[PDB]
C-alpha cells in the first residue's frame, strides 16, 4: 500500500540505525582486540 | 586461551537462545502496520 | 676395532639427538599454530556475540 | 536419561571405586557375575544411569580405573566384585608416577593422557544425556593428583557445560604417609579450583576419628574407611536413580550451594553411624537424624565447622518420612544456632528427600555443609608448604623434571588468595 | 543359479582358500567327509553357487588349485576340509616358482597355465551361469605373482562379461618377508590395474595389527590371518547365497563403487573384530559396527584412510536389522566429516542387508571402500623398485629369462600414472 512504502521506509531508517550499531560494534571490538594482541605479547615475553 | 574460547562460544549460545525466545514470545514487527491503519 | 666401533656410536647417538629434536620442533611448530587459530577463534566469537 | 561416568585416580581412588561399585552394584541389585537377582523393580528402573547392557542381562558399570601400576588393577580385578568392569577400560602404563608430580602430570600424565580420552569420549558418547562426571582421587600422590588434574583439565577443555564430583582425599598431617605431601596438595588444589565444580573434601583423620568415636571399631583397615566414602558418595546421588517427593538433582545442588563463583569445597556426613551394640538402643527419628548430621564430630573434615560461619548447607533424606518434619528440624536448627549462619543469606539450608533408603537402613541421611571453617585444612598444608619451600627441600625431583620456581610461588599465592576468600566472607 | 568360480595360486593363495573353503563349508552346513549333515534348510537353497552334487551326495567345491610344486599340494590335502576338493582340480607342476616373476609368467605359465585352462573351462561349462570369477593369490610370489596373473590374462581373454574379484595380498616395509617384493609387485600391479574389476588388496602388517590390537591375541600366526580373510571372502558373498530386506550382487557392487574403469583397487574391512576375553562386554549394534567399521585401526590395509579421501565406500550388513537406522548411521559418519569424502558426489556410501548373519555370530557387517589414500600403498613400492633399479639390482635372474628392462620400465611407468591418477582425484 502507499502507506506501507513509508512504513517501509521507517524499516530502512530501522536499517541504518543497525548499521550505526554495527560500527559501534567494530570500533569496540577492533580495540579489544587490540588488546588481545597486547596480553598475549607481554606474556609470550615473560 | 581454548577455556577463554568456550567460555565465549556458550556465552554465544545463550545469547541466541534469549533471542529466539524473545522472539517466539513476542510475536507467535508486522503488527504495527495493520494496527495503525486500524 | 674399538675406536671404529667408538665412532659408529657416537654418530648413532648424534643422529638420534637431532631425530628427538625435530619431533620438539614439529611439535612446538604445532603449539603455535593452535595459539594463533584459537586467537582467530576467539575473535570470531566476539564477533557472533556482538 | 541422565548419565554419570565415573573415574578413578591413583590407588586410593581405584580403592575407594572398587568399593563403591560394590556397595552401590548391591544397592541396584545386581551380583558380582553381573546378572540381575534382586526383588523389585525399582533397582531397575532407573540403572542406565550407571550401568550397560552388554548381551542378555550382563550390566557393565561405566566406570573407568587408571593409574600408573598394573599391581593395583591386578589386587583390584582379584577383589571381589571386580569382574563387572569392561577390561577395555582397564588403562595404565609400567613405570609409575613415584609419588611425583612431575611424573604424574608432565611425562606420565602426558603419554597416558592421550589414551585416556579415547576411552572417556568412548563412555560419554555411548550416553545420550550427560549431567557430569565423577572423580575419586587423593591430593597428596603423583597418580592421583597431578593425573586426575590433568585429566580434569583436558575434560573441561572439551565438555565446558558439565560438573565434575571430584572426591579429593585431603592429605593429613596426622595421617600422612609420604614425605612430600604438600608440594602435591597446593599444587593440585591450584587446577582444582579452576576446573573442577564439586569438590568434596575427605581426609583420613577424620574418617579415623569417626572410626575410633562413633563405631567403636577394634582394628579399622581401609576397608571400612572406603564403606564410609562409598556410602556417603552413592547417598548423595540416589535423586537421579529412586523418585522423591522433592527430588533435587546435581545441577540444583550445585546451584543451592555454590553462592560464589570460585567457592566450591564441600564438607560432608552421613547419618546414621551405629555401632552394632548400640543400634540396639536408638530410636531414628528425623530430630536424631538431625541432630547427629550436625554433630561436628561427624563431618567428614579435620576443621570443626565451630571455628568458622556456615555459607549454606543441604541435606538429603532417604526413606518414607515428613516433608514438613524435616523443613522444621531444619528451621529449628538455624534458628538455635543462627550465629553459624552467613547474615546475608536468608534460611541458608536446603532440604530433599528420596522415597528409597539404602537397603538394611529404614532411614538414612547425608549432610553437605559449605561451612567456612574449609579455611583451617588449607592453612594447615600451606604452613607446611612455606615451611619446606623455604630452603627448597625436596625440590629438585621437580625442578630437573621440568618446573621452574616461580611456579611453586605462583600456587603459593592461589592457595592464599583461596582460603583468605573464605576468611573475607566470614 | 548364480554360479561363483575360485581360484586359488601360489602358497599364500593354497592356504587361504582352503581356510575359505573351511568357513563357507562350515557355514552351509556340509561335514569334513564331503556329505550334507546342516540344521537348518534355508543353506540347502543356494549351495549351488559353490558346490556340485555328484553322486551320492559327496558335494565338491567348484574350485581350481594350482601352483609350481606338490609341496603345497601336499598341505593342502592334508589340512582339515581336505578331502573336498576334487582331485581333479589339483593341477600342479615339478620345479617350483623361484620367486622370479619370469618363470612365474613366461616360461612356466606357457606349459602350466595352457594345462589348467582344459580345468576351468571344463569347470565353467559345468557349472550354467557364470556370474563372474573370484581369485585369491600373491602379488609377492613366483605362482600368484606370475602364473595367476597370466591366468588372470587369459580368462579375461576368454570371458569378457564377467566380473573378477582378485583377492590379492601386496607387500610391505615392516613385514618384507623376501628381498625381490618390488619386480613381482610392479610387474604384476601392470596387470592388474587393466585387467581386473575389483581389486580387493590386503597385506601382513595390516593383519597382525588387527590380530594384536582388536582381537589382543598373543600369538598370531598365518591361520589367524587366514581365518580372517576367509571372513571377508565370505561375508563378500553372503548375499548371492542368503536372501535379505535388500540384495547386492556383485555386478551391483562394482557399479556403485567404481566410478572410473580403472580406479578400482578397494580396500576392505570386517565387523565385529572383539577379543574372547570381552565378548560378553560390548554391544553388538549398528552404531558401535559402524563405529568399529570407520577408522583406521580396522581397515585390512596399510593405508591411513584419514589421510586421503573417500572416494566411495559401501557396507554389507547382515543379521535381522533395520535400514532405517542402517542408513541414519551410514548418513550421520557422511555428514560428521564433509572432507574425507569427494566433493562432486552426493551419498558416497552404498549399504545392503542380508537376514541370516553368519553362523557363530548373530549381527555382521563388511566395508569395502575405494579411497584415494591407497596410492601411497602403491607409492612405498615404486619408490623401493626406483632404488633397486637404478643399480640393476637381482636384474639378471629376469633379463636372463627372456626379459627386457622396457619391461621393467614401462611397469614403473604405468605404476606411476596410476599412482598419479588418484593423487590428481583429491
Ligand atoms: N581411604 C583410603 N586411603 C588410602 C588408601 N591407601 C592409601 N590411601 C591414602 O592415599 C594417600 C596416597 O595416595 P596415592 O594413591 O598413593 O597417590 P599416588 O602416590 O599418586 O599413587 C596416602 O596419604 C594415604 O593416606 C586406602 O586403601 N584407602
Ligand atoms: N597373510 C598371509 N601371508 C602369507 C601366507 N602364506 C604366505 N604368505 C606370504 O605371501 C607370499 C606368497 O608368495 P609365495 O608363497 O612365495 O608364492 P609361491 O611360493 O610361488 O607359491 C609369501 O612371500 C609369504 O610371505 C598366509 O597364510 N597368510
Amino acid at each position: 500500500l502507499r502507506q506501507r512504502m513509508i512504513e517501509e521506509w521507517e524499516a530502512k531508517e530501522w536499517e541504518e540505525r543497525e548499521q550505526e550499531i554495527l560500527s559501534i560494534q567494530d570500533k569496540r571490538l577492533e580495540l579489544l582486540d587490540n588488546a588481545l594482541q597486547v596480553r598475549e605479547e607481554e606474556l609470550d615475553d615473560e | 586461551i581454548t577455556l577463554e574460547l568456550k567460555e565465549r562460544l556458550l556465552r554465544c549460545e545463550k545469547l541466541q537462545a534469549k533471542f529466539e525466545i524473545i522472539s517466539a514470545k513476542h510475536r507467535g514487527a508486522y503488527y504495527v502496520i495493520k494496527a495503525a491503519q486500524e | 676395532e674399538d675406536n671404529f666401533n667408538l665412532e659408529g656410536r657416537i654418530m648413532g647417538d648424534l643422529r638420534a639427538m637431532e631425530e628427538e629434536a625435530a619431533r620438539l620442533n614439529s611439535q612446538i611448530e604445532e603449539g603455535r599454530g593452535a595459539k594463533r587459530d584459537t586467537l582467530a577463534e576467539i575473535v570470531e566469537a566476539e564477533r557472533q556475540i556482538m | 536419561m541422565r548419565e554419570i561416568v565415573h573415574i578413578q585416580g591413583g590407588q586410593c581412588g581405584n580403592q575407594i571405586g572398587a568399593k563403591f561399585w560394590e556397595v552401590v552394584s548391591d544397592e541396584h541389585g545386581i551380583d558380582p557375575t553381573g546378572t540381575y537377582h534382586g526383588d523389585s523393580d525399582l533397582q531397575l528402573e532407573r540403572i542406565n544411569v550407571y550401568f550397560n547392557e552388554a548381551t542378555g542381562g550382563r550390566y557393565v558399570p561405566r566406570a573407568i580405573l587408571m593409574d600408573l601400576e598394573p599391581g593395583t588393577m591386578d589386587s583390584v580385578r582379584s577383589g571381589p566384585y571386580g569382574q563387572i568392569f569392561r577390561p577395555d577400560n582397564f588403562v595404565f602404563g609400567q613405570t609409575g608416577a613415584g609419588n611425583n608430580w612431575a611424573k604424574g602430570h608432565y611425562t606420565e600424565g602426558a603419554e597416558l593422557i592421550d589414551s585416556v580420552l579415547d576411552v572417556v569420549r568412548k563412555e560419554a558418547e555411548s550416553c545420550d544425556c550427560l549431567q557430569g562426571f565423577q572423580v575419586c582421587h587423593s591430593l597428596g600422590g603423583g597418580t592421583g593428583s597431578g593425573m586426575g588434574t590433568l585429566l580434569i583439565s583436558k575434560i573441561r577443555e572439551e565438555y565446558p557445560d558439565r560438573m565434575m564430583l571430584t572426591f579429593s582425599v585431603v592429605p593429613s598431617p596426622k595421617v600422612s604417609d609420604t614425605v612430600v605431601e604438600p608440594y602435591n596438595a597446593t599444587l593440585s588444589v591450584h587446577q582444582l579450583v579452576e576446573n573442577a565444580d564439586e569438590c568434596m573434601v575427605l581426609d583420613n583423620e577424620a574418617l579415623y576419628d569417626i572410626c575410633f568415636r562413633t563405631l567403636k571399631l577394634t582394628t579399622p583397615t581401609f576397608g571400612d574407611l572406603n564403606h564410609l566414602i562409598s556410602a556417603v558418595m552413592s547417598g548423595i546421588t540416589c535423586c537421579l536413580r529412586f523418585p522423591g517427593q522433592l527430588n533435587a538433582d546435581l545441577r540444583k545442588l550445585a546451584v543451592n550451594l555454590i553462592p560464589f563463583p570460585r567457592l566450591h569445597f564441600f564438607m560432608v556426613g552421613f547419618t546414621p553411624l551405629t555401632s552394632r551394640g548400640s543400634q540396639q538402643y536408638r530410636a531414628l527419628t528425623v530430630p536424631e537424624l538431625t541432630q547427629q548430621m550436625w554433630d561436628a564430630k561427624n563431618m567428614m573434615c579435620a576443621a570443626d565447622p565451630r571455628h568458622g560461619r556456615y555459607l549454606t548447607a543441604s541435606a538429603l533424606f532417604r526413606g518414607r518420612m515428613s516433608t514438613k518434619e524435616v523443613d522444621e528440624q531444619m528451621l529449628n536448627v538455624q534458628n538455635k544456632n543462627s550465629s553459624y549462619f552467613v547474615e546475608w543469606i536468608p534460611n541458608n539450608v536446603k532440604s530433599s528427600v528420596c522415597d528409597i533408603p539404602p537397603k538394611g537402613l529404614k532411614m538414612s541421611a547425608t549432610f553437605i555443609g559449605n561451612s567456612t571453617a574449609i579455611q583451617e585444612m588449607f592453612k594447615r598444608v600451606s604452613e607446611q608448604f612455606t615451611a619446606m619451600f623455604r630452603r627448597k627441600a625436596f625440590l629438585h625431583w621437580y625442578t630437573g623434571e621440568g618446573m621452574d620456581e616461580m611456579e611453586f610461588t605462583e600456587a603459593e599465592s592461589n592457595m592464599n588468595d583461596l582460603v583468605s576468600e573464605y576468611q573475607q566472607y566470614q
